């Protein structure tokens, strides 16, 4: 019955200190060690430090002048601070519960889980996406240029259509704003007969284009 | 820091197939390691802990083996909801390590991309910028290279590669490639071409505008 | 500060087999536990608080700090290296002296 709840926000500017913060519900926080650890597609699974509510602290030499995670029986709640941050430090950042000879699955295994937080290092404004159509079984598609942050929604048809539809991943372009395409595979007879109608929407930014897409 | 090397980094493989996930350490960890399987989006979820214990509610499937240095995570018959991300972790000595993961993949007969070149609209031009995508369509293996050409000359550094997940139905891959330049750069040229390497293809294709 | 001796090193008795080992911590003092197969600690009563509401228990091997209070007198403390460690602590006011129950089942050698 023991959950795990993360809070924090998903941007923050570099050289700034980083804050999350990871909720316990239906236990007791004090009678457990509280973890945190992160993941990149590059660096892997991290194991950052642990802590507990009436034994000192211990973390990971890499991070330890940086890093301080700190539980609050009162607000029952655990907390990540990581000062300095860096581009580097864009990662997947989960709390977790590391397990003792009594508490948890077995002793420093991780068992309960938190649902993971997307940190993003940039100093990079908020700025909507400008959509693009990529004109024409045959292929058609949408280019979603310029924007900051992630994620985009593309949609096509306002949901109806969903066979041979890929919305690859975003790319960080020079400027440090993303591009994304969306393609379609459709019948070259439905050229002419069938409309098509790329729904992007950009939630940070507020920003929701429909573009028409004919050769 | 005590290292832990895992291998392979990527595993292709069919349902029903008894995989071997290997993990080896630098130090002898005694029997000190754990295992975990992570899925797309999801937290990584704990297997087997001290070597060869399996936890409650996981599959008779999974078995856990080794001692020392090496150490070995084999999944007797392999069922479709098997395929994940799958990790080992060190707990003898601290910072508590992990290794770099196995990707484990469904393995699929060769399939070669449906290439598809893209001009840039008349709005974007308009803009000020002019970029050119390229589409490798419904692909296997993911491994396959494009080589951006502005008339005979090749591209180096304006291009960027985006593939992706394998998809859940057909297998395959996709990969969408776009030529960044400016509007003097794209009206000063002519031939726009895009060549495909690909296992599946016995030549590389070109497709040009 | 010389250090009172509890245990044998060619001795596994309070050390396995659901046993443990009973200290006095007196303020300003020192004790030193020895047992066959696991490494040899020191245990001092560093801080104690008007009530006495907050016991601050550091543990060193031959250190990390545990807080002992009277809602929360049972600790699992974590040498990283060496394993774990349980401090069940009696805490009865400011007498000066915190008695212990120590669980040593879970505590290795580094090597």
């Amino acid at each position: 019955e023991v959950q795990l709840l993360e809070s924090g926000p998903g941007l923050v500017k570099p050289s700034e200190t980083l804050s999350l913060t990871c909720t316990v519900s239906g236990g007791s926080i004090s009678d457990f060690y509280w973890s945190w650890l992160r993941q990149s597609p590059g660096k892997g699974l991290e194991w950052i430090g642990y802590a507990h509510s009436r034994v000192s602290a211990y973390y990971n030499p890499s991070l330890k002048s940086r890093v301080t995670i700190s539980v609050d029986t009162s607000k029952n709640q655990i907390s990540l601070r990581l000062s300095a941050v860096t581009a580097a430090d864009t990662a997947l950042y989960y709390c977790a519960r590391q397990g003792t000879g009594t508490t948890g699955v077995s002793e420093d295994s991780f068992d309960l889980w938190g649902q993971g937080t997307k940190v993003i290092v940039s100093l990079a404004s908020t700025k909507g996406p400008s959509v693009f159509p990529l004109a024409p079984t045959a292929a058609l598609g949408c280019l979603v240029k310029d924007y900051f942050p992630e994620p985009v929604t593309v949609s096509w048809n306002s949901g109806a259509l969903t066979s041979g539809v890929h919305t690859f991943p975003a790319v960080l372009q020079s400027s440090g704003l993303y591009s994304l395409s969306s393609v379609v595979t459709v019948p070259s007879s439905s050229l002419g007969t069938q409309t098509y109608i790329c729904n992007v929407d950009h939630k940070p930014s507020n920003t929701k284009v429909d573009k028409k897409v004919e050769p | 820091e005590l290292q832990m090397t895992q291998s392979p980094s990527s595993l292709s493989a069919s349902v029903g197939d008894r995989v071997t996930i290997t993990c080896r350490a630098s130090q002898d960890i005694s029997i000190r390691l754990n295992w975990y399987q992570q899925k797309p989006g999801k937290a990584p979820k704990l297997l087997i802990y001290d070597a060869s214990t399996l936890e409650s509610g996981v599959p008779s499937r999974f078995s856990g083996s080794g001692s020392g240095t090496d150490f070995t995570l084999t999944i007797s018959s392999l069922q479709p909801e098997d395929f994940a991300t799958y990790y080992c972790q060190q707990f003898n000595s601290y910072p508590l390590t992990f290794g770099g993961g196995t990707k484990v993949e469904i393995k699929r007969t060769v399939a070669a991309p449906s290439v598809f070149i893209f001009p840039p609209s008349d709005e974007q031009l308009k803009s000020g910028t002019a970029s050119v995508a390229c589409l490798l369509n419904n692909f296997y293996p993911r491994e396959a290279k494009v080589q951006w050409k502005v008339d005979n000359a090749l591209q180096s550094g304006n291009s960027q590669e985006s593939v992706t997940e394998q998809d859940s139905k057909d297998n395959t891959y996709s990969l969408s490639s776009t030529l960044t330049l400016s509007k003097a750069d794209y009206e000063k040229h002519k031939v726009y071409a895009c060549e495909v390497t690909h296992q599946g293809l016995s030549s590389p294709v070109t497709k040009s505008f | 500060m010389r250090c009172v001796g509890v245990g044998n090193r060619d001795f596994v008795e309070g050390v396995s087999g659901g046993a443990w080992v009973d200290l006095v911590l007196e303020h300003g003092g020192c004790v030193t536990t020895m047992a066959q197969g696991k490494p040899t600690l020191d245990f001092e009563l560093t801080k104690t608080t008007a009530g006495g509401l907050e016991y601050t228990v550091v543990v060193t091997v031959h250190g990390v700090t545990a807080m002992i209070t009277p809602r929360s007198p049972s600790v699992e403390v974590k040498l990283p290296d060496y394993g774990e460690l349980t401090l069940d602590c009696e805490p009865r006011s400011g007498t000066g002296h915190l008695k212990c129950k120590v669980r040593m089942e879970k505590l290795r050698i580094k090597g």
